[PDB]
């Protein structure tokens, strides 16, 4: 919110040269000055016979906005032999990627083609130039002897680059190995030392590189974008790279160990063709020293109202945890076709509040499509999902969308004021623009009024120059200001003070200042940045009783303060800014004495009672929890009386009871502050003597820790009265309950079988199912529907196996789905094929199941064959079969050991009729 | 009456309270009478009926031409949507319901544009379609009488990475290394404009030749965009069905892939096919994104058919789900079965009707109840499927307005997907009553002027208040006891205001405006859900969060859109539940899952089908007695005498009839989506 959008520094490059495609800062340790680096991939150069060779320009600050090219390479194409060019630098897009670290500059030309040393080919291997102070050396890891497209020929090395803390270069070529992509990492020391202008295929010893893989991974574009951070705790930066076309074009992000290039983690997109992985960034966004991963999906389509898909873009934020797992949340764009998430630039600590920030670009948003950049601030709980600022492009399209925000870079304090700054590229119009961060000032205001309760008969002071005595009270207000970075020693503040500020329109105000006669007072205060609070005082008096009517409504004292930024601006004209999340005004109240009459002061007696209908609560459900609260004052009036509710770890507030008749309706409110959370409801200002009040509040509560057995509520009443400030404290308790309602059910397919079986005949020994008879399947499902889960249970299956010495149904093979393991007392398929148990011999099956949660279930599949020979025997005996099977279960242990367990058991019955 | 307790201030304020509020402009009204309440109660006070200001919202049909019965005729006569224009007038927060009919008119003209991949792999395919022009005409002759055919081809962007650029012979003959000749690479070339002389198709196709590119993915989408937007060049007829047959056998390049080639300019969606029939911006403009492709397909009313080989059918099946209105079919490696593919795809396209809304004002909301075949009514659903050519379906639409907007007239369009015909809705708002036409500012009718007299009580200006503006701001005499309190013992204005001359004036507000004769109503203190307050899909007045027409609930947290409840087979909640707030709630035992499709313990599948075969064989069954069995028998029925066991997934099932005989039948469904069952002729 503190980025200066009023007077940014604007740089311009040659027309049509894509000036601003890549941007970066340059901070040479050998010099005090600092520069901007801007890449112009299509700029014409002085090289012999080279067209659109590309350029990198060094633009300075604190001077004329003049940009000058860096002479990385002054030569043309080398010759392999007489009239046989070795390389083709024309249209090489040099400067498409730029990075720097201290005095090192690395720029690459992804579209650099060369004629291999074995054929007359023309292959885009890509090349990079590294400038280390005075020495300049070419770096082309992909220009090796693995020439064909199945090797590194079409690597386009340098498509994306980055530096690590240990002075390693990370380079990505999305074309290696049939466009599988590749990552290559080399030590900057080895690159410089091993350089040789006469060797076109140099080999580096300590190189780390990924390797070719199966053909299924072709056209993945690994290395489309790269980032570096520590993701295994060894202090060595690991490699993060986006793979936008991986996994059927779902997109993926690979994290490779930074010391041996072994895989660590993978992220996968949710929508195809969204290009998940177009950009990536690694930075600590919540101040825990664990780097967090940001992934952009510019073309992501989400569903708005009515479900229509719209292309808004999305960014995935993943917070790293010490356990090695990532807590991920999604962040969507705001405009259609704006490609939100095109660029992600860590800003460092933009406002110096202790947490890093981040900027996300939508290079085609805003009015028309000039582009927009969003700034997001980091909290201790992660990224703040609301952008604190919006930067808007200011240049209209010439022949191409300006693309303001297509490339950004931050985290460098160019003006050394103590806050990092930001560069935004607009290569569409060939411009780059620098935004400076304004110093942030935090102001602590104070306001107090000692004689809060005013006795209009307490005539103490006298008006100046007149004999009238008036009841008057003191008003004391203070200011304290501080801030990090370069700020002036003294800050000028203008304070406006209002009495009876609740009066509006032409209504007469009941209070006036003593020395003056107006209800308003304004003062200019000079505050020195320091810890000691500075205060000032004034005397206000009540208007005579004859002039005003309202005795009940409180008198509101209102203070607002402003900072004149023009006076505090630094030498360059950069104005400070007040902190965004602190109010610019503060209020107090003074109450007339409402005839308490005891001793001209009011003695309240606040008392409460709380109750509920939910005598007990379950672990998780559609919580209807509610509380009915009684509040009463048995003493004299209470000023600014209010009810405070404090809640445990998990709880929520739904609102006051609206539908009930006798239930009183109140303007309750909810806030969380001082690492605590409460509900606040004004009981009446003031509550009259003997006042009786009854109200009810709706809550929502679900438990997941299993660490406790009951939930609680603690209540209090507070007022502004002199002595009886607080009511006696009360508490409410509700016990947890476990209700893991479970049901066991089954079905049989078919529901019936008719004999004689078509196309069947008796055989001495059967070998295939149709030799035995038709197939029968019995199915059972153990399901949990209750609010509560259970961790283990067991089920039984009772199945007839012999009646009148006849086999009946014949087991063939099991099948299940869920966390159980089963066993039976008799062999499965005893013969190698490729009317219940109360009267017939039985086969028994036993199985124990693991944790089934709410809505989860386990299914047992048993498929058998009807031994129709035995049923022909039955037909000869001429009886009928309502063949039957049964099952039962029992829960054995809940995960809520801290709570009393209750036995749950039931059984089900299934059948399969057989008739002629 | 709600109107009395909240309005009464003026005519405009009264009518905005609720649809049923009425205002009395008659000056003869008895003093102290309620001047704003529902008319039937108001008239008892003898307010002149002619002076009552009680506007009523209405929907009036302007253009209603009957649906056509046959597509063969004149362009201006064929009508597939009725009514064609409707005038809609609404009150500040009222709603009205109207209907629409849609017909898949038979014998409608068809346009087929054949967009073919011409990579070297498709050399065999190009030989198979050398007579597709005549064969396609013969097959389509039985469905339509006004067929038109066109042709076009694509390979990929003729640039580096994608193109061979060495040796220099490779530029003129990319197949140089294979000792064979093929055309130089091209992005997209238009060949044949949609014409009815189908013989031209064969002549043009016989002259084509394949090309060769380096990488596997192709540039098809970049060609789909140009085939869509270049309407005059391609030759689309506005009054005809538009089929775009897109054939390929490889992956496809997508947006942001062009950055490797040095192309960073986003696709602009314009037509860049020059006089030489070549897509000129191929080498300077990135591929189109799926969103832009969908937008341009919807605008031009073009149905896209993916005819792709089996090695990539899964990929384009998933792509098609992100481009609603598209079909996928499996193409043979030889392209020998493309004719049947096209014919089947055409049937699928015309078997479904789905509505679409254009330029709906932000203050409006719509809810649909579809009346599909057999009088089936599906609330909340705006599309039917399973139709045959010539069938008619109807929808019921209800429109509601989010309070009176500033603009007085606005319009929007309701249109079926792929249809030229549409319904144009003209919306009007009548928030201001007629009596306002004769306002008298600062007239002697108002105390000391200082106000405006309109429709009744004068609108007091600064410095005056009360009836007739007789009380000045400086009087505020406390002698009044003019009922200035909700109930004695409670403050005069509930502490939210101060009573002056008997009328409360509400004091400052946090982030809204306070209203009511006791300041008891506001538009910012509504209920909250998980800390969101009112959901924002509705009003927030007097603490009530009141939702739009397509949103519901005391918290407005409940949707009404049914897309999330749509099963993969295309019917609601698998037929086992209802959608509720975008989440199917199953109504039969054992059914669970997002769409009640996971039921493992449901009875044997043939059990459900036995009740249908009862309908389709014999005069028995409760559903047949209801005559509703045709609704439930969606599956094809064929009679046999010996069960066709020659099937991998056919379910052989039987049951005992009420008669002594036994019934035999089978069932299965295939990838095409057709569900069929065979029934034995005579019971055993």
């Amino acid at each position: 919110f503190n980025l200066d959008v009023d007077s940014p520094a604007e740089y311009s490059g040659p027309e049509g040269s894509y000036f601003g495609f890549a941007v970066d800062f340059f901070v040479p340790s050998a010099s005090s000055r600092m520069f901007l680096l801007v890449g112009a991939p299509k700029a014409n150069t002085t090289q012999p016979g080279i067209v659109e060779g590309g350029q990198v320009l060094k633009c300075d600050w604190s001077s004329t906005r003049r940009c000058q090219p860096i002479e990385f390479d002054a030569t043309g194409n080398r010759d392999y032999a007489k009239d046989d060019p070795l390389e083709f630098k024309s249209h090489q897009w040099f400067g498409a990627s730029v990075r720097s670290k201290q005095d090192k500059i690395l720029a690459c030309a992804p579209l650099y083609h060369w004629r291999t040393e074995m054929k007359q080919e023309r292959e885009p291997v890509g090349t990079c130039f590294l400038q280390d102070g005075t020495k300049t050396v070419e770096y082309a890891p992909c220009r090796s002897q693995d020439i064909d497209a199945d090797g590194q020929g079409f690597c386009q090395g340098g498509f994306s680059i980055d530096f690590t803390k240990a002075d390693r270069v990370l380079l990505g070529g999305p074309g290696s190995f049939y466009w599988q992509g590749q990552l290559i990492s080399d030590q900057v020391a080895e690159i410089v030392s091993k350089y040789d202008p006469n060797v076109y295929s140099i080999k580096y010893n300590n190189q780390l590189a990924t390797r070719t893989a199966q053909a299924i991974f072709d056209d993945s574009y690994l290395g489309y974008s790269v980032a570096v951070g520590d993701f295994n705790g060894d202090g060595i930066d690991d490699f993060v790279s986006g793979v936008p076309r991986a996994a059927r074009t779902l997109g993926m992000v690979y994290i490779y160990d930074g010391k041996n290039m072994s895989s660590l983690y993978n992220f996968t997109g949710e929508q195809m063709a969204a290009y998940f992985g177009f950009s990536v960034a690694a930075t600590d966004i919540n101040g825990d020293d664990y780097a967090d991963v940001f992934i952009g999906a510019p073309l992501f389509m989400d569903r708005g109202s009515d479900g229509k898909l719209q292309e808004v873009g999305q960014v995935s934020v993943s917070l790293q945890r010490a356990s090695g797992d990532f807590q991920t949340t999604k962040l969507n764009g705001f405009e259609v076709f704006a490609r939100f998430g095109s660029a992600i630039a860590p800003l460092g600590d933009l406002d110096q509040d202790g947490f890093n920030d981040i900027a996300i670009a939508a290079p085609y948003g805003g009015e028309d499509k000039k582009g927009i950049v969003y700034i997001f601030n980091g909290r201790s709980t992660g990224l703040n999902a609301v952008p604190s600022q919006i930067l808007e492009g200011q240049w209209a399209a010439r022949s191409m969308p300006p693309s303001f925000g297509y490339s950004m870079k931050g985290a460098t304090d160019i003006d050394k004021n103590g806050y990092p700054d930001l560069i935004v590229g607009a290569f569409g119009v060939d411009r780059a623009i620098l935004y400076r961060a304004r110093p942030v000032i935090t102001v602590n205001a104070g306001l107090e009024v000692y004689p809060s309760i005013l006795n209009q008969d307490n005539k103490t002071c006298s008006l100046p120059g007149t004999a009238l005595k008036v009841s008057c009270f003191n008003v004391r207000f203070c200011l304290k200001a501080d801030g990090k970075g370069v700020l002036p020693r003294k800050l000028n503040f203008q304070v406006e003070l209002l009495l009876d500020k609740l009066k509006q329109k032409g209504a007469i105000r009941r209070a006036l200042f003593l020395y003056s006669r107006s209800p308003s007072h304004s003062k200019n205060m000079t505050i020195s940045r320091g810890g000691l609070m500075q205060c000032e005082e004034l005397i206000a008096y009540l208007r005579d009783e004859s002039e005003f009517r309202d005795k009940l409504t409180p008198i509101t004292i209102f203070m607002e303060y402003r900072l004149d930024y023009r006076t505090a601006a630094d030498t360059t004209g950069l104005q400070p800014i007040l902190n965004q999340f602190t109010p610019a005004n503060i209020s107090r109240q003074a109450h007339i004495l409402l005839d308490c009459g005891e001793d001209n002061v009011c003695k309240p007696k606040l008392e409460v009672s709380v109750d509920s209908d939910q005598k007990k609560i379950y672990i998780g459900d559609d919580n209807p929890l509610t509380l009915i609260v009684k509040a009463q004052n048995q003493g004299e009036g209470a000023y600014e009386a209010e009810l405070i509710v404090s809640i445990p770890l998990q709880a929520d507030f739904i609102g006051v009871v609206r539908n009930n008749e006798a239930l009183a309706r109140l303007s309750c409110a909810f806030k969380t502050e001082n690492q605590t959370r409460q509900v606040v409801c004004d009981l009446g200002n003031p509550m009259k003597a003997g006042t009786q009040l009854l109200a009810g509040l709706r809550f929502s509560v679900h438990q997941q820790s299993e660490m406790d057995t009951s939930v609680k509520f603690d209540l209090q009443i507070q007022s502004s009265n002199l002595f009886d400030k607080v009511s006696p404290v009360v508490s409410h308790k509700v016990d947890l309950a476990v209700l893991a309602a479970v049901e066991i059910r089954g079905v049989s397919s078919p529901d019936h079988v008719f004999l004689p079986i078509p196309n069947w005949e008796h055989k001495e020994n059967p070998e295939t199912e149709e030799d035995v008879g038709p197939v029968v399947q019995h199915i059972y499902e153990l399901r949990n529907n209750g609010p509560s889960s259970f961790s283990k249970a067991m089920l039984h299956l009772q199945w007839p196996y012999k009646y009148n010495n006849n086999t009946l149904l014949y087991i063939l093979h099991y099948d299940i789905d869920g966390p159980m393991n089963c066993t039976s007392d008799m062999e499965i398929n005893p013969l190698r094929i490729k009317l219940g148990c109360g009267v017939a011999q039985c086969l028994k099956i036993v199985c124990q199941v693991g944790r089934l949660d709410r809505g989860k279930s386990a299914i047992l599949y048993v498929k058998s064959l009807l031994w129709t020979e035995t049923f022909m025997n039955k037909e000869n005996q001429n009886h009928s079969y309502s063949l039957k099977s049964s099952a039962s279960f029992n829960v054995i242990e809940f995960p809520y050991k801290n709570l009393p367990i209750e036995d749950i058991t039931n059984s089900t019955l299934v059948t399969t009729n057989v008739t002629w | 009456n709600i109107c009395t307790t909240r309005g009464v201030s003026s005519c405009q304020q009264c009518l905005a309270v609720s649809p049923m509020c009425a205002w009395c402009s008659d000056e003869a009204l008895p003093l102290g009478s309620p001047r704003c309440d529902l008319k039937e109660n108001l008239l008892k006070d003898n307010c002149a009926p002619e002076s009552i200001e009680f506007p009523v919202s209405e929907a009036r049909v302007l253009e209603d031409r009957p649906l056509s019965d046959k597509g063969s005729g004149d362009s201006s006569q064929v009508t597939q949507v009725s009514p064609q224009r409707i005038a809609l007038r609404l009150r500040p927060d009222d709603s009205k319901n109207f209907s629409i009919q849609v017909r898949q008119v038979e014998d409608y003209p068809v346009d087929i544009y054949y967009l073919m991949d011409l990579s070297y792999s498709m050399k065999d395919d190009l030989w198979s379609i050398q007579n597709l022009g005549t064969k396609l005409a013969t097959q389509m002759r039985k469905l339509t009488s006004n067929l038109r055919i066109g042709f076009g081809a694509f390979v990929d962007k003729p640039v580096s990475p994608y193109m061979y650029i060495s040796p220099p012979e490779a530029l003129e003959n990319p197949c140089y290394d294979m000792k064979t000749t093929c055309l130089p690479m091209f992005g997209y070339k238009h060949v044949l404009t949609l014409t009815d002389q189908v013989t031209r198709f064969n002549e043009e196709v016989k002259k084509q030749s394949v090309s060769r590119n380096r990488d596997a993915p192709e540039g098809g989408f970049d060609a789909i965009m140009q085939a869509t937007v270049c309407d005059e060049k391609i030759g689309w007829r506005n009054d005809a069905s538009h089929l775009l047959v897109f054939t390929t056998d490889a992956k496809t390049h997508i947006a942001l892939d062009g950055r490797l080639a040095g192309i960073v300019q986003p696709n602009d969606g314009q037509c860049h096919v020059g006089s030489d029939n070549h897509y000129s911006a191929s080498t300077t403009m990135d591929y189109p994104s799926l969103g832009l492709m969908t937008e341009k397909l919807s605008q031009k009313n073009i149905n896209l058919i993916f005819a792709v080989t089996e090695n990539v059918v899964n990929l384009y099946q998933n792509y098609s789900e992100l481009i609603p209105g598209t079909t996928v079919g499996v193409l043979s490696m030889d392209s020998s079965n493309v004719l049947q593919l096209i014919v089947d795809a055409y049937g699928k396209i015309r078997s479904k009707v789905e509505l679409e809304v254009r330029d709906l004002p932000e203050e409006l909301s719509l809810s649909f109840n579809a009346t599909c075949l057999n009088n089936e009514v599906i609330p909340g659903l705006k599309s039917c499927m399973g139709l045959k050519i010539g069938d008619t379906v109807s929808f019921s639409i209800e429109a509601k307005v989010r309070g009176c907007p500033q603009e007085k007239e606005k319009s929007f369009t309701i249109k079926p997907v792929g249809f030229k015909d549409s319904l144009i809705v003209q919306v009007t708002f009548d928030c201001d009553c007629a009596c306002q036409a004769q306002a008298e500012p600062n007239s002697h009718r108002c105390n000391n002027g200082n106000g405006t007299f309109e429709c009744g009580v004068c609108r007091c200006g600064p410095g005056w208040l009360g009836s007739q503006c007789e009380c000045s701001e400086e009087d505020y005499r406390p002698s009044q006891q003019d009922e200035c309190s909700p109930r004695e013992g409670q403050p005069v204005c509930s502490q939210r205001g101060e009573c002056l001359c008997g009328q409360c004036v509400c004091h400052s507000s946090d982030f809204g405006k306070i209203t009511g004769k006791y300041c008891e109503c506001d538009d910012f203190s509504c209920v909250r859900y998980k800390g969101e307050m009112c959901s924002g899909h509705g009003q927030c007045s007097c603490g009530d969060c009141l939702c739009d027409s397509d949103w519901t609930g005391y918290y407005c947290n409940c949707t009404t859109r049914t897309d999330t409840c749509m099963s993969s087979n295309g019917l609601l909640c698998s037929g086992r539940g209802k959608c509720e707030c975008g989440s199917c709630v199953c109504i039969q035992p054992g059914s669970y899952g997002d769409t009640c499709e996971k039921c493992p313990t449901c009875p044997d599948a043939c059990t459900f089908k036995k009740e249908c075969v009862e309908c389709k064989k014999f005069d028995r069954g409760a559903l047949h007695d209801e005559n509703t069995c045709n609704r439930y028998c969606r599956d094809e029925i064929e009679s046999v005498k010996e069960l066709k066991d020659t099937g991998k997934d056919a379910v052989n099932c039987t049951y005992k009839n009420e008669d002594d005989c036994v019934v035999r039948f089978q069932y299965y469904e295939d990838s095409s989506g057709k569900s069929i069952l065979y029934v034995v002729e005579e019971p055993e």
